[PDB]
DNA sequence: CAGCGGCTCTAGTCTGTCCAGC
DNA sequence: TCAGACTAGAGCCGCTG
RNA sequence: GCUG
């Protein structure tokens, strides 16, 4: 009942394009791809939007989590500078150790290559 | 198969004792667990440690 | 002395298991144990009077330790 | 063995491990998946770290830096799988200190 | 249009004084705040507001350390830059004795400009902005954190407050447009300042590498 | 609103009933919140990436 | 006038798909 | 069955000499 | 194939 103003609600996948449009607001608009975050904004900003996109999820199914469980997650996916998955490829960014990631996906290949 | 990679990443994290949060290998991830270093099973109010309207009354 | 006062969940229960194993093996009791056959009943009493014989060094990360006897440590 | 028929046994899955990892339960996840399943004994020469037997190494011809390691069976048959395929999982021991 | 051209050269370099405050660099608090109708006043259609010369910015000097120390803010007119535009830019900047340069450029880039860039002198360093990044403000929306490039005696202190090497904190980009924007190199750590949902506060660290 | 006097001596004595607080109960209060904020914080050694990998799993 | 080179694009391929019981 | 984010290739055009 |  207090106000009533419009926002535009962009269907596409090219945020540093919609930030420079003469009559946007750049400072406050955002996006749901982490990837195009990383690209325009930086790994901190890609950071929060895995925080804010992970709880707006939960939220939306009436689950509900403490925020320090998505912090811990997001903070997992963004140490190294760049936005890892949780995917196989990931993890082999992210872990050193031969038999953790030879006991998870593609079991022959990581035992061969530590032994080349 | 979501669960399982999950957990695979995530197992080693350990909260240590200079309440930080580092991987197997030493690197850190959290300088402070959550920010403030408190646990989520211990919240007696909506992510906050005490509600201090009940604390009072009781 | 950076480290917490409190005892830590993980330390009571290893302090318990180890404490239990030494008396299932024949150690000294130093509760005057009443009526109990059960080396982890005889543990539980044990911590409750603060009389365990077991000190729990705490290791930093960077490699730097504490020592903080089991008595001294607040149990919640 | 695998069910009720040969008195087979239940198992820990995947699951029920990322179950005890969050309780914190270092010992007794050493209980369940090692010492109630496969627990044993290898001869490792701290020289080549390759398995030796009965303190004896056949690859280097000598007695006096074999030494026994507790290990689940599961991983020492992995540990002579890997290298017949030529993947070799060579050990370097540290004292238990 | 020329009511839209001059807007960006007047937003551009606002952005551009914005950057070069945050970096130390010394600008005016009249060059920092203007209004386009002020703009207006120095060039106002495209073709008496022109790209290549007219807005050349060397003014900025890091008062902090050096007053010699030099900063030149280059527009090129052409679109993709080759290593001919960039070697004339060279040449300037051989001639004047700074080691610092801005290249803004409108669509791109030649790739074997950009190879140069790398290797021309690690004592003549310059840096590829695209005209659209600079638009907006970074520094100043609202998913973005502020940002402290620490010095050397609080890095060391840092890393003796919790034990530390370099080598365990995390990591930030040098490729990172935050990165770019304060125009950071490896080794150094950058602070940042994350707002809490309370009235609070948490600080963490980042290295870039 | 009720005209009460700060020195007690006001005699219809049930208006210090109505916001009532004393001493000892801002001591109990203050011990209480000072207890719950240390054990809640959350302790050396928990597995704390098993937990947060099964709270985003369930 | 010619040659790197990266882009850019097909498309090729190997890699997964819950826990357990009988 | 259904992607899926890797790995070479085929180019392409246009500056880069 | 079915139960879990
Ligand atoms: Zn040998």
């Amino acid at each position: 009942s207090g106000k009533e103003k419009y926002k535009l609600l962009v269907e596409g996948d090219n945020l540093r394009a919609v930030m420079a449009t003469h009559g946007v607001k750049g400072t406050r608009t955002t996006s749901n791809n982490t990837y195009e975050v990383e690209k325009t904004l930086g790994i901190e900003a890609a950071r929060t939007t895995i925080i804010n996109e992970i709880q707006y999820t939960m939220v939306n199914h009436g689950m509900s989590i403490d925020r320090r469980h998505v912090m811990l997650l997001s903070d997992l996916m963004t140490y190294k500078g760049e936005v890892l998955g949780i995917t196989r490829f990931g993890l082999a960014k992210m872990k050193e150790s031969v038999l953790m990631l030879a006991s998870f996906e593609k079991t022959a290949d990581h035992l061969f290559d530590a032994a080349y | 198969y979501m669960q399982r990679r999950l957990v695979k990443s995530l197992e080693d994290l350990c909260s240590q004792y200079d309440l930080t949060v580092r991987s197997s290998t030493g690197d850190i991830i959290q300088f402070i667990y959550g920010g403030d270093g408190l646990d989520p099973a211990a919240m007696e109010g909506k992510d906050e440690p005490l509600e201090f309207k009940r604390v009072l009354d009781n | 002395r950076i480290t917490t006062p409190y005892m830590t969940k993980y330390e009571r229960a290893r302090v318990l298991g180890t404490r239990a194993l030494q008396i299932a093996m024949c150690a000294p009791v130093m509760v005057e144990l009443e009526g109990e056959t059960d080396p982890l009943l005889i543990a539980m009493k044990e911590l409750k009077a603060r009389k365990i014989p077991i000190i729990i060094r705490r290791y930093l990360p960077d490699g730097s330790y504490e020592d903080w006897g089991v008595d001294e440590l607040i149990i919640t | 063995t695998e069910g009720r028929s040969r008195d087979g046994g239940l198992r820990l899955g995947e699951m029920e491990r990322d179950c005890l990892i969050g309780y914190g339960a270092s010992m007794l996840l050493l209980e369940r998946l090692m010492i109630s399943s496969d627990a044993f004994e290898v001869d490792v020469c701290g020289q080549c770290g390759l398995l030796g037997y009965s303190g004896w190494c056949h690859y280097c011809k000598s007695s006096c830096h074999v030494s026994s390691l507790r290990i689940p069976y599961a991983c020492k048959l992995l540990f002579q799988e890997l290298q017949s395929m030529n993947i070799i999982p060579r050990l370097k021991l540290s004292k238990y200190n | 249009d020329d009511e839209e051209e001059t807007y960006r050269l007047w937003k551009i370099r606002k952005t551009i004084m914005q950057l070069c405050h945050d970096r130390g660099y010394l600008v005016t608090q009249d060059e920092l705040d203007q209004t386009l109708e002020e703009f207006k006043a120095q060039s106002g259609d495209k073709p008496s507001e022109g790209r290549p010369r007219r807005t050349d910015l060397t003014v900025l000097v890091a008062h902090n350390d050096d007053p010699t120390d030099q900063m030149f803010v280059f527009f090129p007119e052409e679109p993709k830059v080759g290593i001919k535009t960039i070697k004339v830019y060279c040449q300037r900047m051989q001639e004047e004795n700074i080691t610092r340069a801005l290249i803004v450029v409108q669509q791109g880039m030649t790739p074997s400009a950009k190879q140069s860039l790398v290797d021309m002198a690690p004592k003549y360093i310059l840096e590829q902005f695209l005209q659209q990044e600079l638009l907006i403000n970074i520094t100043e929306h609202e998913l973005v954190p502020e940002h402290v490039v620490m010095t050397k005696e609080e890095v060391t202190e840092l890393l003796a407050r919790y034990k530390l090497r370099e080598n365990q904190l995390p990591r930030i980009q040098a490729g990172d447009p935050v990165a770019r924007y304060f125009g950071i190199k490896r080794g150094q750590v950058v602070k940042i300042i994350r707002p809490s949902e309370t009235a609070g506060r948490y600080i963490t660290y980042r290295l870039v590498q | 609103k009720y005209g009460i006097n700060d020195n007690g001596t006001t005699e219809p004595r049930v208006l210090y009933q109505l916001d009532r607080i004393t001493p000892t109960q801002v001591e109990k209060f203050l011990e209480t919140c000072r207890d719950k904020y240390m054990r809640a914080q959350m302790e050396p050694g928990s597995a704390v990436g098993a937990l947060c990998a099964q709270s985003i799993g369930e």
